[PDB]
RNA sequence: UUGUGGUAGACGAGCGUUGUAUUGGAGUUGAAGUCAAAGCGUGAGCAUUGGUGGAUCCAAUACAAGUGAGAAUGCCGGCA
RNA sequence: UUCUCGCAGUCAGACAGUGGGGGAUAAGCUUCAUUGUCAAGAGGGGAAGAGCCCAGAUCAUUAAAUAAGGUCCCCAAAAUA
RNA sequence: GCGAAACAGUACCGUGAGGGAAAGGUGAAAAGAACCCAGAGAUGGGAGUGAAAUAGAUUCUGAAACCAUAUGCCUACAACGUGUCAGAGCACAUUAAUGUGUGAUGGCGUGCGUUUUGAAGUAUGAGCCGGCGAGUUAUGAUAGCAAGCGUUAGUUAACCA
């Protein structure tokens, strides 16, 4: 801002006797060396409340839209146990998979290690947990799959 | 035509190179440098030599005729100076400058040249202009 | 965050000072000079589309009323005759304009006769 | 011929094939109608818009007229306030004017 | 004293303009080259007198 | 919604910025006029006073 | 729309006339000089193109003063100097040029522009009788 | 129908600057910066092509302003 | 035009006219009430004519006739008695 | 962006406290202009390298502002914010568009913002453009608007995840 800038300030010239413009200091909010005084500071709250009972019935919407798409399918621990920790048997199901557009997130609450181990090689392979994720990034994913096991679960929350 | 020499930064005041030049543009080599040479300046002795040596590149090196060869363009247009101070009466003082000129120095053998770039020109924007009704076709 | 502001609002003036061109030495190679022959053009088309219907009809009245001081009448006399008699529709420069065509404004001469 | 024909809120004197511009009236570009508002016929003048000397006219093409930009401002005020305006203009021109 | 204004191109110009330059007087060597002004030496020696200088 | 659909839900309501615009307003006059102490940087004033 | 008036440009036809009716009062010769030399008696009529008439004036001393004006007219024509103006009698001027006198009244009853000095120009009066357009067969009028 | 004289002053709705969150498309058979022109719109704007030019951009939806620049004898580069 | 909301801008206006006061009953002077104007809103004309006549002006037309006023010419338009 | 990428608190300005800027982009690559031309050389020009020297070293794009020029117009009796609306004359035939540009001459026509009852003003300040420049962030309340909520609704604090 203006009072916060590095360098001696003065007038340079005298009051009087002067036809030019009349400053009190060297910099001014019209230079180009500093002085504006209208700035961002580190303390922007940018703030924004979501309330317990709304941030339930959006979780309750947007799973329950999420369930009408295109990837709704249930998953178990077959495939887990089918899987290993080699992208290889991946990319295979990703051509086996026809659904390289789409960012499907592999939502699993068991963390089979295998899927944290691979699912990087690839512009579509991504690994998250089931319990921490949000509604923007649920129905951002374009595409997901979910858990067969955590139906009551998530009825629980709603 | 051919016989061009550009000289940025030639150290002097424009504001009597470029009269002599528009006064000089339209004649031939010798009448040309007699006349500069029965001069009491400075400059025109040294723009007959640089024409001298403008005339034997054009001869010489793109191997020209020579033959019809007239001043074509002279011009003494801004040029970047020097600008210090300066001190004067009563304690103040003001900004001394010395200044300089871009010479530039073209020749023309055939009376044309001024109507060569109106046909570039005129190519120009014929072939604009075809882009612009090939897109045409495209709507 | 810094905002470019540089080529944008050469494009902005750029657009702004267009409007400015063909006047005498350099009145269009500036902002503020610019605006006054923009302005000033702006507001003689705007009085002109405002006053030139009554502009062209004084005109047209009087070259008319010329016309038939030339024919050995006044505007007030010939308007009156076709006003309280003699309906006939036509306009002031085509009535003015008729002379040009053979005889056809001398049968208006007959003809607009109360 | 010769005939002063009304159209739009202006006059004009048609000829054969006569080309010349008027006021735009939302009708269609090439109709061939026949206008009822024409006097002057072959030097002959009707009070009661004299007619049976019919003028079929073919539309010879629309557009709109160069943009009225009015910008409504006040003297020692910047008070620009810009917007163009359009008046459609209309081509036309007489067929044969078969009377 | 000054004005309140500038002076543009021009003004300038009616004031340059009738600055320019003129012609001179002329006199060809009757017994050599290098044309010279009239009533002057020319710059090769040999003058009408007789070659009361030098081409150099 | 996504991130090429999101229509609005219609909650934005003007925002009043005194110091933008000659066509639009708020130029020099800024919603204040300029005189007396309205032309001085005498804003934030006591309501007591 | 439009009627598009066009002036009709670049002719060449004018015809000679002359007028001898000295003696009446100085307006209504005035104001019908500028009215032919205007081009008020056109019905094809244009601004920007020949339209003023060629008048020669022959004996145009002859005219009287009427009314009182006799020791009372006088005309205003200050050089820029320290008491420069001179003040004509009007009582002298009928037998002194005159004619100069209608020059001055039709181009105070006419649209001051460069039009205006060359309708001025288009003007020949003069007291005398020998002139040099009477040779072009100048058409006899009288207050056109 | 009232209609549109209208300053400050009150009321409403849009375009645009880049950047982001992105689905999409465009780049040595050229992306942009650059400037010319006998278009398009209702307005903030879209430009169409061409060329200097040489590797990154463009359309659309949501958000951020240091977000729209003619006056502060505004800073200031260049230049009269 | 009655009622609630709040953003305003406003107590430094002038003028045209009437009744006024101070004033020579001058004031391009001041202060009241009082009808309007500009201010907050323009044209023509009055020689240019801020409070003057028509006065109320989305735009476009080279369409009709009017209001005040003007009609010997220019600056338009008129003559008859 | 730290005054401080660019040899920065440097050069520099004051005794002394103190003040104090600017300065990156060659080519993928020097393969940096060998040989020759005029000259005293700088230099410019060929020649050659090279994708190209608007690639040649003040080598990343290279504009506005400015400096000048002639091509089509017309203009040296000339009283004009110098232009509008008409329109001669002249050159071209298009972003096909009431064709495009220039313009013999005519009706008409005191620049800008300011507080100003009122300035074209003999008040005010400005040549120009380039960049840049003014209603702000948090906290608390009120009001409007949009959304939820329900029949003690909701929100959490601290702290933890």
């Amino acid at each position: 801002t203006k009072g916060e800038v590095r360098g001696g300030g003065k007038k340079p010239y005298k009051q009087k006797h002067t036809g030019k413009a009349r400053q009190g200091s060297t910099r001014n909010p019209h230079f180009v060396g500093g002085g504006i005084v209208f700035g961002p500071k580190p303390n922007r709250n940018y703030s924004l409340k979501l309330n317990k009972k709304a941030h339930t019935a959006a979780l309750h919407t947007v799973w329950s839209e999420k369930l009408a798409s295109d990837n709704t399918h249930l998953v178990d621990q077959n495939l887990f146990n089918k899987t290993e920790g080699k992208t290889k048997v991946m990319m295979q199901f990703l051509k086996s998979a026809k659904l390289l557009d789409k960012n499907v997130l592999f939502v699993v609450n068991t963390l089979n290690t295998n899927l944290e181990q691979s699912t990087s090689n690839i512009k579509n392979v991504q690994v998250k947990h089931l319990d921490k994720v949000s509604v923007r990034d649920l129905m951002l994913a374009n595409a997901l799959l979910v858990e067969k096991e955590v139906l009551k679960a998530l009825e629980g929350k709603f | 035509m051919i016989a061009f020499a550009k000289q940025f930064r030639v150290r002097i005041s424009p504001q009597k190179a470029r009269l002599v030049c528009q006064l000089i543009v339209g004649k031939k080599t010798a009448d040309a440098q007699n006349i500069l040479s029965n001069t009491p300046k400075k400059a025109a002795t040294l723009i007959a030599k640089l024409l001298n040596s403008a005339i034997a590149n054009a001869t010489n090196n793109h191997g020209m005729n020579g033959d019809a060869l007239y001043v074509f363009e002279c011009v003494a247009n801004q040029g970047p100076s020097m600008k210090r101070t300066i001190p004067r009466a009563k304690g103040s003082s003001n900004m001394i400058t010395k200044r300089s000129s871009n010479l530039v120095v073209k020749l023309s053998d055939n009376p044309n040249e001024r109507q060569e770039l109106i046909k570039q020109q005129k190519a120009l924007v014929k072939k604009r202009v075809e882009g612009q009704q090939k897109a045409k076709m495209a709507r | 965050m810094r905002i470019k502001g540089g080529k944008q609002t050469r494009v902005r003036r750029k657009k702004w000072l267009k409007q400015a061109s063909g006047s005498f030495g350099t009145r269009h190679a500036s902002y503020k000079v610019a605006k006054q022959t923009v302005i000033q053009a702006a507001k003689y088309a705007y009085r002109d589309r405002r006053n030139k219907k009554r502009d062209f009809r004084s005109l047209w009245i009087l070259r008319l009323n010329a016309a038939l001081r030339e024919q050995g009448m006044t505007y007030s006399v010939f308007i009156n005759l076709l006003k309280k008699h003699n309906i006939e529709i036509n306009r002031k420069v085509l009535s003015e304009l008729a002379i040009k065509e053979p005889s056809k404004f001398n049968l208006i001469v007959q003809k607009v006769k109360s | 011929m010769h005939a002063i024909v009304v159209c739009g809120s202006k006059q004009y004197l048609v000829h054969e094939n006569d080309t010349f511009f008027v006021e735009k009236l939302e009708a269609p570009v090439g109709k061939e109608i026949q206008l009822d508002k024409v006097l002057m016929l072959d030097e002959k003048i009707g009070a009661p818009y004299l007619e049976k000397a019919r003028v079929v006219c073919v539309v010879e093409k629309h557009g709109l007229q160069r943009k009225v930009n009015v910008i409504k401002h006040i003297s020692q005020k910047h008070h620009l306030k810009k917007y163009g305006h359009r008046q459609p203009y209309t081509k036309l021109k007489v067929v044969r004017f078969v009377h | 004293a000054v004005q309140q204004r500038r002076s543009s191109k021009h003004r300038r110009d009616k004031r340059r303009s009738h600055d320019a330059l003129t012609a001179q007087a002329l006199s060809v060597c009757q017994k050599c080259g290098k044309k010279k002004l009239f009533h002057r030496v020319c710059s090769c020696g040999m003058y009408g007198d007789l070659r009361v200088k030098k081409a150099y | 919604l996504n991130q090429l659909k999101s229509v609005p839900k219609a909650r934005n309501h003007k925002t009043k910025t005194l110091g933008r615009g000659h066509g639009s307003g708020l130029g020099k006059t800024s919603g204040r006029g300029q005189k007396g102490q309205k032309a001085r940087k005498s804003g934030l004033t006591r309501p007591g006073f | 729309k439009t009627s598009m008036l066009t002036k009709e440009q670049a002719n060449k036809r004018r015809q000679w006339y002359i007028v001898d009716a000295a003696g009446l009062v100085l307006g209504k010769l005035a104001v019908k000089a500028a009215d032919l030399i205007r081009g008020k008696n056109k019905v094809d009529f244009t601004p920007n193109q020949d339209c003023g008439d060629y008048l020669i004036i022959i004996n145009s001393d002859q005219v009287v003063l009427t009314g009182n004006k006799k020791e009372n007219e006088f005309w205003y024509h200050h050089s820029q100097y320290i008491g420069g103006i001179k003040k004509v009698s009007g009582r002298d001027m009928l037998k002194k040029q005159s004619d100069k006198l209608v020059y001055n009244a039709v181009k105070g009853m006419l649209p001051d522009n460069r039009l205006s000095r060359r309708w001025i120009t288009k003007v020949h009066v003069f007291k005398g009788d020998k002139h040099n357009m009477e040779a072009q067969k100048p058409t006899t009028l009288n207050w056109s």
